[PDB]
RNA sequence: CUGACUGGGGCCUGUAGAGCACUGAUAGGGCUAGGGGGCCCACCAGCCUACCAAACCCUGUCAAACUCCGAAGGGUCCCAG
RNA sequence: CGCCUCCUAAAAGGUAACGGAGGCGCCCAAAGGUCCCCUCAGGCGGGACGGAAAUCCGCCGGAGAGCGCAAGGGUAGAAGG
RNA sequence: UCCCCCGUGCCCAUAGCGGCGUGGAACCACCCGUUCCCAUUCCGAACACGGAAGUGAAACGCGCCAGCGCCGAUGGUACUGGGCGGGCGACCGCCUGGGAGAGUAGGUCGGUGCGGGGGA
RNA sequence: GCGGGGUGGAGCAGCCUGGUAGCUCGUCGGGCUCAUAACCCGAAGGUCGUCGGUUCAAAUCCGGCCCCCGCAACCA
């Protein structure tokens, strides 16, 4: 569980590896590679600690990151879902909220289909 | 509600009672130690030894077998000889070992 | 019309079977019992059967010691 | 009506009905009592009919008290077999009711009302019935 | 004995404040550790696993102390478990390496908790003593990535003289116990 | 103890990421830890770490003031 | 005694003679007895096998 | 004497006096004739308790407060027989001996 | 002279009666997990129950195979007629 | 249809009915001998996965547990682990 | 012979639960260590050893309180050996000897034997 | 009285030997056809008549009760 909650992917280059931090795509990791002035195209298992513990240092202040991420998340809906609003409901009945069709599809909201 | 000590205490001396000898019982404290043979048939004491009354010295491994003798001489000068020892919640061994071992060497029978 | 009862089995006859008072032999049966009711007292054995009886010539004598139960003990003439 | 729910045992024999009851004979619960006078075993069906009088008569009010259980299983033998081949048949259950027992009480009815319930009830009972109120000698026990 | 830095630090900043904030008329009547109990309860290792040493080295290296087994005291359709199966571990810490393993706890693994928050003030057992449960060990720092084979946690029981839920609260966070509310 | 089924504690060092140094004992003499309690959030008294936000909706508009009255 | 609690004999290894009878249970026991016991004949404790009754 | 007539009763209930009197610990010379209790504010089902007893000077209660001492209970209906008499009964079963018990 | 029977003395016993401490039964009331029902909700709980009711407590009871108790008697040994 | 336990059995023992109720026709190489330790069920509270019940901690708990299998007697001052 | 403590029995809850109070000179205890004997299905917790800085906090000992637990009369009664009456019965009475249980009044926060250590 | 059964909607296994509910049909979804039957490809549904008990655990072993099948009910 290195940096940052994670223990980022060995073998991997820099760059990729910071993608599988909850909070992090490839975005914010062509950021940090600059930003602490670290190579993005050596492995993880190539790190020095100094490398390290500044990436980890930057990642972990600049940005909200894995549990406290989720937890904002649930937050917004958690009140959305209370306050009684539409995008509230869609929430709580777990169909799609981005004004989709619901007469087909709508297959990753509602689960597998239970037939009639 | 018993403890493991009263429990251990009375299983071992109902054990020595039931043969019907006289009993060596022992009591062994944090300092001292404590020796004296009954009449269990009776209710009565018959022989004392202790460190305490004996006024001993340093280790008490080496005090008990003191007493131990101590014990042993003051019992053949009764006409005791045979006994039982009454080990108590004591595992037989060191201090109270001695102390058998003491009254042994004095000529106590067991 | 018919049963699935009339079973028993043969009465084993125990109890005391020498009282307090009584002169007994070494050897003499004074307690049959199923467990210890009675329990083996001064110059007096018990057998795997939980069966009293005494050790010594002498007379039979009972006391009752509260949560101790009951002893039964032989006391030599 | 009136049985137990379960029992360790199915068939319970006969017994004896000799001497004057055992406890129950003060009032306890309402203003007035019915009390046996002689012995008897009084069966649920009785009971339930008793107890129907009275409620019947309140036609809404009073409180009945219930002071016998029939706990007692009744047996009989099927009609026309010969004797042996076992015990009979459970075909109901009865109370022991010995002299001198409270076996129901009112309360909160007026004093004729009471007397009446008590009388009616009393004639749906196979035996001599006396009615009493709460004394202070009730009161004592 | 091993003089270590939660120990020390219980008799000099620790002990003196805690007479102050309840006033003890003895020495003896003021809290102390009595013993802290690592328990283990798995029970992954019933059936398939009749090999589950390698827990019982994780606790041996995280307390510096080998475990002893806990068996079924009696059999469960239910659970897969028939009476006298090897499902648990337990290791019972006192002294020196009570203090050890707490000064390791405190300083290093529960801030290496995931999302920790900080412990819970009520898992206070009302008589004066104290539980809480991880569900990792690789909160611990002797335990690296590469020697874990599967996430396993534990249960933690710590002990104290103490008669009260209040007069254990102090001591233990006084000792560095970091409680959500 | 019982000699030879127990791991031996030796004198030990614990290195955090914020530098820190643990004086302690353990089964192996150097660790390198991600955290400590020198430098944890929640320990460091209250370090809002990235979220110093303040909610901050729904009030948190104010864009604007601007519309008639 | 069953058909698979049998009965058996045990035999003095040294003079070879049939001393005690008893029983066994040949799946949990499939193993043939060795146990100490008093052979009269020897007139001293020896090792006795078991052997088919 | 419980003074005052309960709304249950005026409902039709009934007032069932547990207790129509109470143990008490007192100095002969302080002996009450009685004991007021106000009994006015029961419904049906409610009920009163000897901690609910408001007592003269010098008597203490020698039972437990939380002793009841009298409740208001619905009263006897024809209209329960019908429905008392379509309750259908299942047989006694048996706690059992043996290898069932 | 040991006999039936009788006087005294010890010891054994679990019935009559009674009791509810155990195993079960049990009426009512109290208190209170569980459901049922209604206002109320799906957003997870509330709240009221003239509903069925666990455990516990109170009042009142039932039992050959229940007994915290427990006789009158009865059995047996000793001394004596 | 023989054997074991309880009741009937009237407080010694014994006592019948096609009276009320259950069991046995095995088993254990340790479930045996001895020595040394250890003490239950259950209740409340506390503890990752963990649940009414898995394992851990605390307090209360004379025995209501356990003792291979029916029942009774017995039993932690062990016959239980 | 009187007081306190450490042992060991007896009586077998009038001796117990709970509450409060008190004791460390001595004795006991916890206590200080784990080198050595010995020990932990892990743990010097227990058992054990070597000690004597501390504390009577836990334990234990001694007192006090009747909320619970336990003991419990007298009186009456049930029942009954034996002798008699009554009813068709279920059942009901009388004489004589024995006499409960529940409950009531009340009792109880132990008594005592032997041996040691200390005190008067 | 003696023997034998009660398990998806129907009819039968599983029970004897405790842990593991199976086969045909029917049913729902989809194919082929203009459509339909047949046919093909998928899926759902039994807490085992109950109430009790033994056991770690019961469709399974044991007991009570309900229901159905078969045999018996003779000399009189
Ligand atoms: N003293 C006696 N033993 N009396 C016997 C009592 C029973 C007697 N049949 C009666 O009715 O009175
Ligand atoms: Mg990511
Ligand atoms: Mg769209
Ligand atoms: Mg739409
Ligand atoms: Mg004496
Ligand atoms: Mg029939
Ligand atoms: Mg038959
Ligand atoms: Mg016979
Ligand atoms: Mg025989
Ligand atoms: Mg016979
Ligand atoms: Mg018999
Ligand atoms: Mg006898
Ligand atoms: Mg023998
Ligand atoms: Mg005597
Ligand atoms: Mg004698
Ligand atoms: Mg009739
Ligand atoms: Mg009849
Ligand atoms: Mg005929
Ligand atoms: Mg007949
Ligand atoms: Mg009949
Ligand atoms: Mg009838
Ligand atoms: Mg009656
Ligand atoms: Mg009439
Ligand atoms: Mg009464
Ligand atoms: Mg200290
Ligand atoms: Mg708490
Ligand atoms: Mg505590
Ligand atoms: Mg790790
Ligand atoms: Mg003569
Ligand atoms: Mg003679
Ligand atoms: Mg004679
Ligand atoms: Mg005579
Ligand atoms: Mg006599
Ligand atoms: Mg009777
Ligand atoms: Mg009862
Ligand atoms: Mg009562
Ligand atoms: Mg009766
Ligand atoms: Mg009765
Ligand atoms: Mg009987
Ligand atoms: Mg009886
Ligand atoms: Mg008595
Ligand atoms: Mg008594
Ligand atoms: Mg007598
Ligand atoms: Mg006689
Ligand atoms: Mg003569
Ligand atoms: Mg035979
Ligand atoms: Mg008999
Ligand atoms: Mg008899
Ligand atoms: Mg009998
Ligand atoms: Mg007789
Ligand atoms: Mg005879
Ligand atoms: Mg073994
Ligand atoms: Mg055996
Ligand atoms: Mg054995
Ligand atoms: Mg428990
Ligand atoms: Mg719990
Ligand atoms: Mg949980
Ligand atoms: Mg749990
Ligand atoms: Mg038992
Ligand atoms: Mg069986
Ligand atoms: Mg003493
Ligand atoms: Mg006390
Ligand atoms: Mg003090
Ligand atoms: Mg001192
Ligand atoms: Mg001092
Ligand atoms: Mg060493
Ligand atoms: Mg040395
Ligand atoms: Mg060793
Ligand atoms: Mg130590
Ligand atoms: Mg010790
Ligand atoms: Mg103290
Ligand atoms: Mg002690
Ligand atoms: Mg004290
Ligand atoms: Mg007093
Ligand atoms: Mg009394
Ligand atoms: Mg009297
Ligand atoms: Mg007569
Ligand atoms: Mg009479
Ligand atoms: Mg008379
Ligand atoms: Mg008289
Ligand atoms: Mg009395
Ligand atoms: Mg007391
Ligand atoms: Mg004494
Ligand atoms: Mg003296
Ligand atoms: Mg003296
Ligand atoms: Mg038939
Ligand atoms: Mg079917
Ligand atoms: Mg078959
Ligand atoms: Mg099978
Ligand atoms: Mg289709
Ligand atoms: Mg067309
Ligand atoms: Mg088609
Ligand atoms: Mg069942
Ligand atoms: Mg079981
Ligand atoms: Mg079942
Ligand atoms: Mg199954
Ligand atoms: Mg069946
Ligand atoms: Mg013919
Ligand atoms: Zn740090
Ligand atoms: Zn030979």
């Amino acid at each position: 569980a290195r940096i940052a909650g994670v223990e980022i992917p060995r073998n991997k280059r820099v760059d990729v590896a910071l993608t599988y931090i909850y909070g992090i795509g490839k975005a914010r990791a062509k950021e940090a590679l600059e930003k602490t002035g670290i190579n993005p195209a050596t492995r993880v298992k190539d790190l020095t600690e100094a490398e390290v513990v500044r990436l980890r240092e930057y990642v972990e202040n600049t940005w909200k990151l894995e549990g406290e991420l989720r937890a904002e998340v649930a937050a917004n809906i958690k009140r959305l879902m209370d306050i009684g609003c539409y995008r509230g409901l869609r929430h709580r009945r777990g169909l799609p909220v981005r004004g989709q069709r619901t007469r087909t599809n709508a297959r990753t909201r509602k689960g597998p289909r239970k037939t009639v | 509600r018993l403890t493991a000590y009263e429990r251990r205490k009375f299983r071992v001396r109902n054990r020595i009672k039931r043969t019907g000898r006289l009993r060596l019982s022992v009591f062994r404290s944090l300092k001292h130690i404590y020796a004296q043979i009954i009449d269990d048939e009776k209710g009565v004491t018959l022989v004392s030894a202790s460190s305490l009354a004996l006024k001993l010295k340093g280790n008490k491994t080496e005090v008990a077998r003191q007493v131990g003798r101590a014990l042993a001489e003051k019992a053949l000068a009764l006409g005791i000889k045979q006994v039982a020892f009454d080990r108590g919640p004591y595992k037989y061994h060191g201090r109270v070992k001695a102390l058998a071992e003491g009254a042994r060497e004095g000529g106590l029978e067991f | 019309g018919s049963t699935r009862n009339g079973r028993d089995s043969q009465a084993k006859r125990l109890g005391v079977k020498r009282y307090e008072g009584q002169v007994v032999r070494a050897g003499n049966i004074l307690v049959r019992q199923r467990g210890t009711r009675f329990k083996p007292g001064k110059n007096v054995g018990m057998g795997r059967d939980f069966t009293l009886f005494a050790l010594v010539d002498g007379v039979v004598e009972f006391q009752d010691r509260g949560r101790l139960g009951r002893y039964v003990h032989v006391r030599p003439l | 009506m009136l049985m137990p729910r379960r029992m360790k045992y199915r068939k319970q024999q006969r017994g004896r009905l000799k001497g004057a009851t055992k406890g129950g004979d003060y009032v306890a619960f309402g203003d007035y009592g019915l009390v046996a006078l002689e012995p008897a075993w009084i069966t649920a069906q009785q009971i339930e009919a008793a107890r129907v009088a009275m409620v019947r008569h309140f036609r809404r009010g009073g409180k009945i008290f219930i002071r016998i259980f029939p706990d007692k299983p009744y047996t009989k033998k099927p009609l026309e077999v010969r004797m042996g081949k076992g015990k009979g048949n459970v075909e109901g259950y009865v109370a022991v009711v010995k002299p001198g027992r409270v076996m129901f009480e009112v309360a909160g009815v007026t004093e004729e009302q009471a007397m009446e319930a008590l009388r009616i009830a009393g004639h749906k009972l196979p035996i001599k019935t006396k009615i009493v109120r709460r004394d202070a000698y009730d009161e004592a026990q | 004995p091993l003089d270590v830095a939660l120990k020390r630090k219980y008799y000099e900043e620790v002990r003196p404040e805690l007479i102050r904030r309840f006033g003890y008329q003895n020495v003896w009547e003021v809290p102390r550790l009595e013993k802290v109990v690592i328990n283990q309860g798995l029970g992954e290792a019933k059936e398939d696993a009749r090999i589950l040493e390698k827990a019982a080295q994780e606790l041996a290296l995280i307390t510096g102390q080998k475990p002893a087994v806990t068996r079924a005291k009696k059999s469960i359709s239910n659970f897969k478990l028939r009476k006298g199966m090897p499902i648990g571990l337990r290791v019972t810490l006192r002294r020196d390496r009570m203090w050890i393993f707490l000064e390791k706890l405190l300083n290093v693994a529960l801030p290496r908790i995931r999302d920790f928050r900080g412990l819970n003030p009520n898992s206070f057992d009302g008589r004066g003593n104290y539980n809480l449960g991880l569900r990792e060990q690789l909160i611990f720092p002797e335990i690296t990535y590469d020697m874990v084979d599967a996430l396993r946690g534990m249960d933690i029981a710590v002990v104290t003289t103490a008669e009260t839920d209040e007069e254990a609260r102090a001591l233990l966070e006084l000792l560095g116990f970091p409680f959500r509310k | 103890m019982k000699e030879g089924i127990h791991p031996k504690l030796v004198p030990a060092r614990i290195i955090c990421g914020c530098g820190n140094v643990i004086e302690t004992y353990s089964t192996k003499p150097e660790i390198y830890v991600e955290v400590c309690s020198k430098c944890h959030p929640f320990y460091t008294g209250q370090q809002r770490f990235v979220d110093t936000e303040g909610r901050v909706e729904r009030f948190q508009r104010r864009y604007g003031d601007s519309y008639r009255k | 005694a069953s058909e698979v609690r049998i009965k058996l004999l045990l035999e003095c290894t040294e003079c070879k003679r049939r001393n005690y009878a008893t029983e066994k249970n040949k799946r949990n026991t499939p193993n043939k007895l060795e146990l100490r016991k008093y052979c009269p004949w020897c007139r001293k404790h020896t090792v006795h096998r078991e052997v088919k009754i | 004497r419980f003074v005052g007539t309960p709304a249950g009763v005026r409902a039709g209930g009934v007032l069932q006096e547990i207790h129509r009197d109470i143990l008490v610990k007192v100095s002969p010379r302080n002996i009450p004739e009685f004991i007021e209790v106000d009994v006015s504010g029961l419904e049906i089902g409610d009920s009163l308790h000897a901690s609910d007893l408001k007592l003269p000077p010098g008597v203490e209660l020698a039972v437990s407060p939380e002793e009841t001492i009298a409740a208001v209970v619905p009263p006897e209906d024809v209209e329960k027989l019908a429905e008392e008499a379509a309750a259908e009964v299942a047989e006694p079963e048996v706690i059992k001996k043996g290898k069932e018990e």
